């Protein structure tokens, strides 16, 4: 029989002014036979009708994935309103209901530090540029990295760990050709966050 | 004679058609006694290819699991072959795409070359064809999930079949074997059948399960929509699967019964099945389909298994009694088959259907030899020659798209009751040499045009009727020209009287005009409502241009006459003629640049308006409309406009000043301000702010709305802002002291526009003051209107 | 029904002498109705004996089972597959998990310290941080240590695949920034197949 997942949306969205969230609800294994599929979403067991549901999705052969896409407002998410998805078929016993809301408890401001290479690295060619960011809650958060005003794409994130006294840390590594880092170029790293004044703070990265 | 020479008499009486409706069946090599796997053991002892009946007319050999160096190989050739061409069926063997595309097989062998292709498809031809001792090759082209195949490889594919083309089929060298294509792709995504389809036998197309809508057959119908533009009906052949044993979700279709507990033989009847679904099924178009063909025909009788079986797995594996094998009589095939062949549709063409022997010879070649043929056949049919003497039973072509007289000099006579419905509905009708014909009736099918009337080449002509037709044989249309040709002719064997040059009563289609003359539309200030599309975009044609504006001038069409024989008919109303003009809109962009869309404009005060009027999915007229002296076009001086500052995000600020309301601006709080450089003074005249709701990429609620903000301008009508250090000028635009309020907004609207008082300003400002709730206000787009 | 997780071993048990490492396999929601629990062990597909079942554990009306087998390091190392087994009478068919060690071309991790920022320095407690990348396959062990004795207040990250397909992951020791300006000396220990003895150490004090 079909099941459900329903998705949050991505930190980014939520936070940051140029973005606008979603929370997506995915409809698998749904049979050829009986495919009309109905969603209905609710915000705080309020009937919303604002969604948008994709077209079918052969995965297999006769059968079908069905995703369907509600725009969330940044307040509701951040407020930690509830967001319900239903969905209805033939196929089904009775209708299913998924809920998924923000991460509750007491948010803790992110310290971002950024440090530089170490002089181990600096026999190499390419050179790890690297982000901590701790004491941080709940672990919802993006970090990307940039120079010279322009993203900076070769990195990866560690995801959050837990740290002994409740809060969250994670690494950021960005690689760069040593060439780069030599000649005195200034990287930043960017730290979005609930917690954070406008979700947002920056650390610069230079060469001493 | 040979193995070969007798498969050569069974593939040319296949191919001619001689067998009525085709049933054909892939057997699963695997199922085979001379089957053995890679152990050399053997797979399955209950079932042989030598059993299969002679109702299957055509076996496809359908290769997996049996191994390459198996005993069976030797056994289809010099046995099984031999065994069932006695009864007269074919063998056929099936392999992949993949064998030619380079992804497996012999195709790994062989460069990707023009020449390197060549030389592969002779290579298949041998290893598959030759070598194996069959009647044909069958190439299975199949939908991928994962790893589609790549344009290089489908291209590939395509040559080398074509390179196979040439070695066999109807085409090739050898023409004692059969070239045959199987698919599940829709000839939209089916590139290679576009390029093969001229040199196939068959397609075969694989219809297993549902294929969606009431009766089940949707995708099909569909689809014959678009391979009838390439393949003939004749060439068409739909399949249906038996139950596999072991098969899990992904391989359960249904097109067969399912187990009943107290009727072991219920998987061999075929009421109420898709197989007999398919059997009884024939395209709407074209002509009847070949045949039918089922999958693994070795398991033909077994039940399916339960629908409560509907979705185990190969880890979740319920097994049940039909999953066990068994001999088969193949009970089903041979009821499929016979109730093809008992069906009516493909009784033969008659003197019952056509009289005239030559005519029904012709017939018969062109659009088939079997009387469910007539109904469905949409293309052209051209007879010729002096054997034919009347024309009876072409009236049953009812959907022929085209019909040409060529030379036919013993037929006299014409009458409309001949001809097939589809004339009435536009078929098109072309007649050259016709010197034998003295009466040439079109009376009642609705002619809209003489088109294709060859009048020179009608020698012998006496009387014509072309009344009740569709004609407009107005002054300067060339029908009228035709007519008069008609006429003359008639007029060289016979005075023209009104029994022998009938050309009334005709009632002509309306069209559309395709452009209308009005560039430069003007009203006086009369302070009365006007209607743009009665004034300006009116009035209908004919199928030969000829504009009527108003019922006044189609009175005078009605008035018209050749010879003083009125040629419109009486009783034809101007309300079915014209055009009613419905769903038309007019859009109308001010001098303001604000949008409306209404037909309708009362001429208080002066003004110009851009005109653009749609018929529903099209623009069909642009044009300028002046009230009184008119208004000269403002335009938007915020357009691209430089943000200098603002209380949030500087990046998104700039989409203001865009030009689309596909994104907002907006701030962690209801209040908020930006600051923006037009780089130049200009007249300020209007302002317009498009709100929250105005967004065209997420329905924006009006809750989300702008309720309350400023317009301003800077006071320092000169500052140089360019000479002022960044943090300066921050704290500069942020001080409310520095800006005169030049435009209020108090309402809530979804587009909210205002006058303003001649501002000349290079620097200004907008600031939000309030929303319509809680939630943040959003706008999406800021104009400052005026001169330059 | 019963579900089945099987847990591979620590990363230092396999790579040090000293220590002894483990398979463990951990059937969940056993019924009270039908108890009984028996595991097979296999070792590429070859059966072993040597496995040692703990007793029955209420976690209601709800059992846990263990079965422990401990390997060899070379076994493990060398990439053997290790199948666990599981029978029940509330069981359809028998339950199957296998793991071994992620196949591969071995890397040598590169270890790198790295000392507080200079923004941190203004807190009470700083953090000395241990860059580990270039690693593969992803089994790995991060301890810290100062004058021979062990510091004990650390997270390490979880590997984290690179973009060149190799591993890496950081370890974060906290110390009071007292200890850190007087310029004691702090380790970082890797231990790793593809270091030299499964194990390479990187110093860390006051510059
Ligand atoms: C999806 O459905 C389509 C049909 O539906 C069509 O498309 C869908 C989307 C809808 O639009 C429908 O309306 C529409 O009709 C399938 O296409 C036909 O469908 C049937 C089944 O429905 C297929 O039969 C299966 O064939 C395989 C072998 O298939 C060969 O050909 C395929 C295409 O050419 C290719 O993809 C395969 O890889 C394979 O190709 C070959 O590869 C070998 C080397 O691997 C090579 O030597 C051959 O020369 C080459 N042959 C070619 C190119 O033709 C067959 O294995 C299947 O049977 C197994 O499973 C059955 C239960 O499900 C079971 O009863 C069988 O006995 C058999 O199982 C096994 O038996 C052996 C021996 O005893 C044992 O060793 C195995 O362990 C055991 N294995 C298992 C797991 O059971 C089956 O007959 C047709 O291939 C296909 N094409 C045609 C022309 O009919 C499509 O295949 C479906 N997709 C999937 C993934 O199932
Ligand atoms: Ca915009």
């Amino acid at each position: 029989g079909p099941s459900v997942f329903l998705f949050p949306p991505k930190p980014k969205d939520t936070l940051m002014i140029s973005r606008t969230p979603e929370v997506t609800c995915v409809v698998v294994d749904v049979s050829h036979e009986d495919p009309e599929v109905k969603f209905n979403w609710y915000v705080d067991g309020v009937e919303v009708h604002n969604a948008k549901t994709k077209p079918r999705e052969e995965q297999y052969n006769s059968t079908y994935r069905v995703v369907s896409v509600l725009t969330v407002l940044h307040q509701d998410w951040l407020n930690g309103k509830e967001y319900k998805c239903k969905v209805s078929n033939k196929a089904l016993p009775a209708p299913i209901e998924k809920t998924i809301s923000k991460a509750k408890g007491q948010p803790r401001e992110p310290q971002v530090y950024t440090l530089p290479p170490s002089r181990e690295e600096m026999t190499k060619n390419q050179v790890s540029l690297t982000c901590l960011v701790k004491g941080f809650y709940p672990s919802d958060i993006a970090v990307e990295w940039a120079s010279n005003g322009q993203p900076e794409n070769n990195y990866k994130t560690t995801p959050p760990v837990l740290d002994s006294d409740g809060s969250f840390f994670l690494y950021s590594k960005l690689t760069v050709d040593k060439s780069r880092w030599q000649q005195g170029n200034v990287f930043s790293c960017s730290v979005m966050h609930e917690a954070l004044h406008n979700h947002y703070t920056q650390k610069s990265l230079s060469l001493s | 004679k040979t193995d070969q020479q007798v498969g050569a008499k069974l593939v040319q009486e296949i191919r001619e058609g001689k067998r009525g409706p085709l049933y054909a069946g892939y057997f699963r090599t695997w199922h085979d006694r001379a089957s053995t796997g890679i152990d050399g053991k053997q797979q399955h002892p209950e079932n042989t290819m030598a059993e299969v009946p002679k109702e299957v007319d055509i076996l496809f050999v359908f290769h997996d699991h049996t191994a390459s160096d198996s005993p069976f190989w030797s056994e289809l050739k010099d046995s099984y072959v031999h065994k069932l061409h006695q009864q007269g069926t074919a063998l056929v063997q099936t392999i992949g795409v993949n064998e030619l595309n380079g992804r497996t097989g012999l195709s790994k062998d062989y460069p990707d070359t023009p020449e390197g292709n060549k030389a592969l498809a002779a290579a298949i031809v041998k290893a598959f064809v030759t070598d194996r001792g069959v009647d044909g090759l069958d190439i299975a082209i199949l939908h991928e999930f994962t790893n589609k195949r790549t344009p290089e490889e489908d291209a590939r594919a395509l040559n080398v079949f074509k390179e196979i083309a040439q070695l066999i089929g109807k085409n090739g060298s050898d023409k004692s074997k059969l070239l045959i294509m199987d698919t599940t792709l829709s000839v939209e995504n089916n590139p290679i059948f576009k390029g093969i389809a001229e040199d196939l036998d068959y397609l075969l197309r694989q219809y297993y399960g549902s294929q969606g809508g009431e009766a089940e057959v949707d995708t099909i119908n569909s689809d014959w929509n678009q391979y009838q533009n390439y393949i003939d009906a004749s060439q068409f052949m739909i399949g249906f699967s038996f139950f596999e044993e072991s098969a899990s979700k992904g391989n359960l279709w249904f097109d067969v019964n399912e187990y009943d507990p107290n009727n072991p033989e219920k998987g061999k009847d075929i009421e109420g099945t898709r197989a007999k679904k398919y059997a009884e099924w024939q395209p709407s178009t074209g002509g009847l389909k070949a045949g039918i063909f089922s999958y693994a025909i070795d398991r033909d009788g077994v039940a399916h298994v339960p629908s409560t079986y509907k979705n185990r797995t190969s880890t979740n594996l319920q097994r049940h009694e039909v999953d066990n094998i068994s001999h088969t009589d193949y009970t089903v095939s041979r009821k499929l088959k016979t109730l093809m062949t008992e069906d009516k549709r493909y009784d033969v063409i008659d003197q019952k259907d056509i009289p005239d022997p030559a005519l029904r010879e012709q017939i018969i070649q062109q659009v088939g030899q079997y009387k469910g043929d007539l109904e469905r056949y949409n293309k052209t049919l051209v007879l010729t020659g002096d054997k034919i003497q009347n024309l009876k039973g072409l009236e049953k072509l009812s959907k022929l798209q085209k019909l040409e007289l060529r030379q036919l000099s013993n037929v006299k006579e014409i009458t409309p009751e001949l001809l097939p419905e589809s004339m009435k509905k536009d078929a098109e009708l072309v007649m050259v040499g016709m010197t034998g014909l003295e009466k040439l009736n079109l009376s009642g099918l609705n002619r809209q045009t003489l088109d294709g009337i060859d009048v020179n080449s009608i020698t012998h002509l006496t009387s014509f009727d072309i009344s009740h037709n569709s004609l407009d044989l107005s002054e300067k249309s060339e029908d009228r020209k035709l007519l008069m040709t008609l006429m003359e002719q008639v007029s060289n064997h016979q005075k023209i009287t009104v029994k022998n040059t009938a050309f009334e009563n005709q009632k002509p289609k309306g069209y559309y005009p395709q452009t209308y003359d009005t560039k430069e539309g003007h009203y006086d200030v009369d302070n009365a409502e006007h209607d743009i599309l009665t004034d300006f975009v009116f009035g209908t044609v004919t199928k030969r241009n000829t504009f009527i504006g108003d019922e006044e001038a189609f009175a005078i069409y009605k008035e018209g006459a050749v010879d003083g024989r009125q040629y419109v008919s009486k009783d034809y109303t101007y309300e079915a003629f014209r055009k009613d003009y419905k769903g038309y809109k007019v859009h109308l962009t001010a001098s303001n640049l604000g949008e409306t869309v209404t037909s309708k404009v009362t001429a208080t005060t002066d003004e110009t308006y851009l005109v653009d009027v749609s018929d529903g999915e099209k623009v069909v007229h642009h044009m300028k409309l002046n009230i009184g002296s008119g208004a000269i076009m403002m335009e938007n001086l915020a357009k691209g406009a430089k943000v200098i500052g603002t209380s949030g995000d500087f990046e998104q600020a700039k989409k203001i000043f865009d030009g689309e309301k596909s994104d907002r601006f907006f701030t962690w709080g209801q209040t908020n301000w930006i600051a923006f450089d037009l780089g130049e003074i200009n007249l300020a005249k209007e302002w317009r702010l498009f709100n929250a709701e105005t967004n065209t990429e997420i329905k924006t609620d009006s809750s989300l709305n702008v309720a309350k903000g400023r317009l301003q301008i800077l006071k320092d009508t000169t500052i140089d802002l360019e000479k002022m250090d960044i943090k300066n000028r921050k704290e500069y635009l942020s001080n409310d002291e520095n800006w005169t309020d030049v435009a209020q907004m108090d309402d809530a609207k979804a587009i909210f526009n205002s006058k303003l008082s001649n501002v000349l300003s290079r620097y200004w400002r907008f600031c939000v003051d309030g929303g319509a709730s809680s939630y943040y206000p959003q706008y999406t787009e800021l104009q400052i209107l005026g001169q330059r």
